[PDB]
C-alpha cells in the first residue's frame, strides 16, 4: 500500500509499505528517498511518536495515512 | 523573599528539557487536576510515573524551593547517568502524554488528554487526469509548522493547508487505476482546547549528516485567529487562541539549554522558567525576543528561539486554567505524600 511522509522540507512524498512493515523498515525507506539516516528521524502519527520495533498495523497506519518527518533539537 | 508565586525544578544535569515540559504541562490546570484524580493508592513509589508527576505538581504547588524530578526519573525507569543526557522537548511530549494516557485508561479521568490536546485534520486527494476523490481523517495532538521561507505563524499555516501535487517520483496510487498525478490538500475539523505547536526548525544537510538548526526569524503572536483554516467555522465558539508558553531552546543541537516562558493564568503576565530559577519578565522577553533570526551576530543570541508554542482556546481558558486548591487534591494523596516527608525523616 501507498502511505505518505511530509517531509523537513514541508512537502509530501510517497512511500509503498506493507501492514506488517516496522518502523526501522520505514525510516529506511526515507532514508533511501529523503536521505536522512534512520537514526535522525522521528516520525509522528495520530499524536504519538513510533516506535522501532512495532509495525504499521500495531498503529493503525492504512493506506493515504500520513506520517510526520521531524528531527530533533535536544538540549539539557 | 522573591517575587513570582511559582518555584523551578532542579536540573539533574541536562534535564533542563524535562523541567520546561513539567511546568507547561504544570500550568495547563486542567490536566493537573486529572493527575491529582488518578488513582495511585497501591503503587509502587518508585516504579510509578502518575505517583512521581502527582508528587512533583503537589511540590510545585506548595514548596516554596526548587522542587527534584529524581523519583519521576527514577519512575522511567531510568538509572542516573540517563540524566545527563541533552534530550528533545516536544519528543518527551509526544512518549510523556502518550504514557500517561494509557495509564489513565480505565480510571476516572480516563480521556483526558486526548479531550485537551486531540484534534482532527482532513487529507483531500484528487486526480488531475481521472475522475477520482479520497479523504482522510487523523488525529493530531500538535502540529508541526513549517518555518524556513516564512515569516510568520500565518504564512505558516498557509503553507499546511497548500494543495500539493503529487508529481512524477511521488505520483499517487489510485489503485485499478494505478500510479496517477493528483493534488493533496489538509484542512483541519478540530482544533483542541490546548494547542501545541512544534516549529520545525530544521534542515537536514548531507554534507555533514547533520540537522542544521533553523534559526531565521519567524513570528507568532499573542492573539492567534485560526477559522480560516478549519473546514467549517462555528460562530458560538471561534478557533481564537490565546498564547500561554513558549518553549526556548538556545544553541545547536550540539548542545543547548531550553527554559520556557508562560503566563499561567492566561493573563499577560509573563514569567522565565529557568531550571530552578522563576522570574518576572516582560511580554517582548518571551515573544518577540524569541522569534529569532539575529544573524551576523556572532552570539548565542542568534541560536536562541522558540521550538514549541503552546496555544489554549480563548473559549476554553477559563477551564482549562481553572484555579486548582487543595480542595482539588485527594486526601488520599496529601497523606501519602506527608508521610513519605516523614518516612525520608526518623529516615
Amino acid at each position: 500500500m501507498q502511505i505518505f511522509v511530509k517531509t523537513l522540507t514541508g512537502k509530501t512524498i510517497t512511500l509503498e509499505v506493507e501492514p506488517s512493515d516496522t518502523i526501522e523498515n520505514v525510516k529506511a525507506k526515507i532514508q533511501d528517498k529523503e536521505g536522512i539516516p534512520p537514526d535522525q528521524q522521528r516520525l509522528i502519527f495520530a499524536g504519538k511518536q513510533l516506535e522501532d520495533g512495532r509495525t504499521l498495523s500495531d498503529y493503525n497506519i492504512q493506506k493515504e495515512s500520513t506520517l510526520h518527518l521531524v528531527l530533533r533539537l535536544r538540549g539539557g | 523573599k522573591k517575587h513570582t508565586g511559582y518555584v523551578g525544578l532542579k536540573n539533574q544535569g541536562a534535564t533542563c528539557y524535562m523541567n520546561s515540559l513539567l511546568q507547561t504541562l504544570f500550568f495547563t490546570n486542567q490536566l493537573r487536576k486529572a493527575v491529582y484524580m488518578m488513582p495511585t493508592e497501591g503503587d509502587d513509589s518508585s516504579k510509578s510515573v502518575p505517583l512521581a508527576l502527582q508528587r512533583v505538581f503537589y511540590e510545585l504547588q506548595h514548596s516554596d524551593k526548587p522542587v527534584g524530578t529524581k523519583k519521576l526519573t527514577k519512575s522511567f525507569g531510568w538509572e542516573t547517568l540517563d540524566s545527563f543526557m541533552q534530550h528533545d522537548v516536544q519528543e518527551l511530549c509526544r512518549v510523556l502524554l502518550d504514557n500517561v494516557e494509557n495509564k489513565m485508561k480505565g480510571t476516572c479521568v480516563e480521556g483526558t488528554i486526548p479531550k485537551l490536546f486531540r484534534g482532527k485534520m482532513v487529507s483531500y486527494i484528487q486526480c488531475k487526469e481521472v475522475d477520482y476523490r479520497s479523504d482522510r481523517r487523523e488525529d493530531y495532538y500538535d502540529i508541526q509548522l513549517s518555518i524556513k521561507g516564512k515569516k510568520n505563524i500565518f504564512e505558516s499555516f498557509v503553507d499546511y493547508v497548500a494543495v500539493e501535487q503529487l508529481d512524477g517520483d511521488n505520483k499517487y496510487d489510485a489503485g485499478e487505476h494505478g500510479l496517477q498525478e493528483a493534488e493533496k490538500g489538509v484542512k483541519f475539523l478540530t482544533l483542541p482546547p490546548v494547542l501545541h505547536l512544534q516549529l520545525m526548525r530544521f534542515m537536514y544537510d548531507p554534507q555533514t549528516d547533520q540537522n542544521i538548526k533553523i534559526n531565521d526569524r519567524f513570528e507568532f503572536p499573542e492573539q492567534l485567529p485560526l477559522d480560516e483554516f478549519l473546514q467549517k467555522t462555528d460562530p458560538k465558539d471561534p478557533a481564537n487562541y490565546i498564547l500561554h508558553a513558549v518553549l526556548v531552546h538556545s544553541g545547536d543541537n550540539h548542545g543547548g539549554h531550553y527554559v520556557v516562558y508562560l503566563n499561567p493564568k492566561g493573563d499577560g503576565k509573563w514569567c522565565k522558567f529557568d531550571d530552578d530559577v522563576v522570574s518576572r519578565c516582560t511580554k517582548e522577553e518571551a515573544i518577540e525576543h524569541n522569534y529569532g533570526g539575529h544573524d551576523d551576530d556572532l552570539s548565542v543570541r542568534h541560536c536562541t528561539n522558540a521550538y514549541m508554542l503552546v496555544y489554549i482556546r480563548e473559549s476554553k481558558l477559563s477551564e482549562v486554567l481553572q484555579a486548582v486548591t487543595d480542595h482539588d487534591i485527594p486526601q488520599q494523596l496529601v497523606e501519602r505524600l506527608q508521610e513519605e516527608k516523614r518516612i525520608e525523616a526518623q529516615k
